């Protein structure tokens, strides 16, 4: 209730920007999360990092 | 020191021009991004870095805070950077630094470190097949999927020889291969047996999971070999200072039996009666380390050297294809450098091919002799694209989903021109075969929608938020209506007496958090909810009557 | 009621400890239900 | 809620299950009416003022 995803009229809707910046976040823990589970060359999970 | 004079000037006059900094801008530095992270640097102490000659009021009115410990920092800063020239923090622009180090790959160097992974892998298959155990597995499970509880050509690839009836050949193959060696082990030829019963398997092919499941199950059945051997190093060379050429004579070529150890209580060294502070702990370690040389066959040091063939040509293979790799990532950014723009950040489409770029080189066949970059394209044309279609849009919506729209985005631009002004969506129905609901959903769904930082604008510097109703809020006047009605029914409620209005306290939820059943409340006076029924309803049409319902019925919306 | 407020750096235990779970993925909603 | 169930068992006038989101003059606007104009989908088909 602090970054809402409120529904509009007509089926739209609107949010605030710190849902894509979690959403960045999350996505980018994921796939780090998956990079250090894949044993994956050191430049790619230090680029991920 | 220029850079400082820039400091200097700006302090001495209270502000700061493109120009002057532009003029007290080294020689050395050349791109936009750090010259203007310069120009936070030198705005934030802040003495108001803007285009042009500043008004006259305006550095009376503006202010200079905090002087000076912030700028004592920034001068650490400021005084520092005027010797290297590399330093940026983006991770693109490191990140072409840091790729343009690894150079390409040749055709001939492409297969040969192929085949480098092919030998490695042959390697840890040879470490694998060096173990009886995963054939014993294979005995059980290959007798598990004879009741088909798995799909046995699922569960191995057949063998690399399609047919159930060569995948019972080969395992009627294993069956006598296994009794001609087990049961002769009474070791002459036995371990030249297993070295018949290793040979068979090198030539059965499997799922890399039926694969895997083994190689993991010895793995904790080594590294508890490699705690048995912290064990004893970790409580013998520093826990009671036993020497290490006693570790490196007695126990490190033996390993077996109960002599390395236990025969050391007599060698009339501090030590050596130290080791009843550790003889009670590896008898533990006694009995459970020839408890795996009761589940192998063989002995710990040959252990030592089964897995050490393992780490080792894991090692080389694993390094071998991350080296092809780091060779392609040149490859990975001309894909992603065309699917940008479609709502995911550079970086982000990139990670997501090098993960498919990984896992296209465990899927890369070079015996077809194919080149490498027309396989992994495939894979950097999904992954890329399916990390699009699926971590993109702030409300996900499914692949398909997406293709749906990117179909519809791809006929109805062409129908915009091939029809005349518009597309209609029932026109949509006659085109594509979607019968004109399962094509006006999609067209339903919006798109990554709305900031609530929005400007309206111009009204108080006002943003959407601000004019977003809650609707699942209690106003206060429906609040004051259920209070009140809360204290009208305590009136009406005390117009009745103690059973009647008792059960249409507890038939519904007053003042008790149940609205009990008809015989729940009968279950309390034991009547078996027929009199509780009509009590009920007595006391319900004892409600109905005016001026028994004068104040209640005012209360319904009417 | 409080008299006071004081600030402090979060303690990752007590980061987890304000938590009522972990977010894992990066959906917000249902995009059929809006769920 | 509570003294609703004992509220709406007295009259038995049921709930309306639906909710009365309708158009109505905004407060203090008295005028005349001067045009109706009814825009529809082609999906839906009219009404009777359509």
């Amino acid at each position: 209730d602090l970054r809402p995803l409120v529904p509009l009229d007509g089926g739209r809707f609107a949010t605030s920007d710190l849902n894509d910046l979690y959403r960045r976040v999350i996505n980018r823990n994921n796939r780090l999360k998956r990079l250090l589970d894949l044993a994956a060359p050191d430049i790619i999970v230090r680029n991920e990092k | 020191s220029q850079l400082k004079l820039l400091v200097t000037r700006g302090k001495e006059q209270g502000y700061l021009t493109y120009a002057e900094v532009n003029d007290h801008l080294p020689e050395d530095i050349v791109d936009s991004d750090q010259i203007e992270d310069i120009i936070q640097m030198i705005n934030d102490m802040g003495i108001q870095v803007m285009e042009e000659a500043p008004d006259a009021d305006d550095l009376m009115l503006a202010e200079n805070t905090a002087d000076e410990d912030a700028a004592e920092a920034a001068a650490q800063v400021l005084s520092s950077v005027e010797s290297e020239i590399g330093r940026t923090t983006d991770p693109v622009r490191m990140y072409m630094r840091e790729m343009g180090t690894v150079e390409l790959l040749t055709r001939e160097g492409e297969i040969d470190i192929a085949k480098r992974i092919e030998d490695g892998i042959n390697q840890v298959q040879c470490s694998v097949a060096e173990y009886p155990e995963a054939i014993t597995y294979l005995l059980e499970q290959y007798d598990r999927v004879e009741a088909e509880e798995a799909r046995l050509s699922d569960l191995i690839t057949g063998f690399v020889d399609i047919d159930p009836e060569l995948a019972r050949e080969k395992f009627a193959e294993l069956r006598a291969q296994y009794v001609v060696t087990r049961d002769t082990i009474k070791h002459a030829t036995a371990q030249e047996e297993i070295l018949k019963l290793s040979e068979v398997f090198k030539q059965f092919r499997l799922v890399p999971k039926q694969f895997d499941y083994l190689v993991n199950s010895m793995r904790v059945m080594m590294d508890r070999v490699r705690t048995q051997e912290r064990l004893i190093m970790k409580l013998c060379v520093e826990q009671c200072k036993m020497p290490k050429k006693n570790f490196i004579t007695l126990f490190t070529g033996n390993e077996t039996s109960d002599t390395w150890f236990n025969a050391a209580i007599a060698m009339n060294k501090p030590w050596s009666e130290k080791l009843h502070d550790v003889s009670e702990e590896v008898h533990r370690a006694l009995q459970k380390l020839q408890q795996i040389e009761e589940e192998t066959g063989l002995t710990i040091e040959q252990v030592k050297d089964i897995n050490r063939r393992m780490s080792i040509g894991e090692a080389k293979a694993r390094r071998a294809k991350k080296e092809m790799v780091e060779a392609n990532l040149r490859l990975v950014i001309s894909i992603a450098k065309k699917y940008t723009n479609r709502g995911l950040q550079f970086l982000d489409l990139i990670q997501e091919g090098n993960i498919g770029l990984m896992k296209a080189v465990d899927k890369f066949e070079y015996r077809r002799g194919y080149k490498f970059s027309t396989y992994a394209t495939w894979w950097i044309r999904q992954a890329i694209t399916r990390s699009i279609a699926d971590q993109a849009r702030t409300i996900r919506i499914p692949v398909h989903m997406i293709e749906t729209i990117n179909k519809l985005n791809r006929i109805s631009r062409q129908m915009l021109q091939e029809m005349g002004r518009e597309p209609t969506p029932e026109e949509l129905a006659e085109r594509m075969l979607m019968p004109e609901d399962k094509i006006r959903k999609v067209l339903k769904i919006a798109k990554e929608p709305i900031s609530m930082e929005t400007p309206i604008g111009d009204d108080e510097d006002s943003h959407l938020g601000d004019f977003i109703e809650d609707t699942t809020l209690e106003l206060p006047l429906d609040s004051a209506t259920t209070e009140s009605l809360r204290a009208a029914t305590h009136d009406v409620l005390a117009g009745l007496t103690a059973r009647e209005a008792k059960v249409l306290r507890m038939r519904f939820g007053i003042d008790m958090n149940t609205d009990y059943t008809l015989e729940e409340v009968g279950k309390q006076f034991d009547v078996t909810r027929e009199r509780i029924r009509q009590i009920e309803a007595k006391a319900l049409r004892k409600l109905r009557h005016p001026s028994r319902s004068e104040v209640l019925r005012s209360f319904l919306d009417d | 009621e409080f008299d006071a407020i004081k600030i402090a750096l979060a303690s990752p235990d007590m980061i987890r400890s304000w938590s009522f779970g972990e977010v894992k993925k990066p959906e917000t909603i249902n995009y059929r239900t809006f769920k | 809620t509570p003294e609703e169930k004992l509220l709406r068992a007295i009259f038995g006038e049921k709930a309306s299950d639906v909710k009365d989101s309708s158009l109505r003059v905004p407060n203090g606007v008295s005028g005349t009416v001067i045009d109706v104009q009814v825009f529809t989908r082609d999906g839906v088909e009219k009404d009777k003022r359509a």
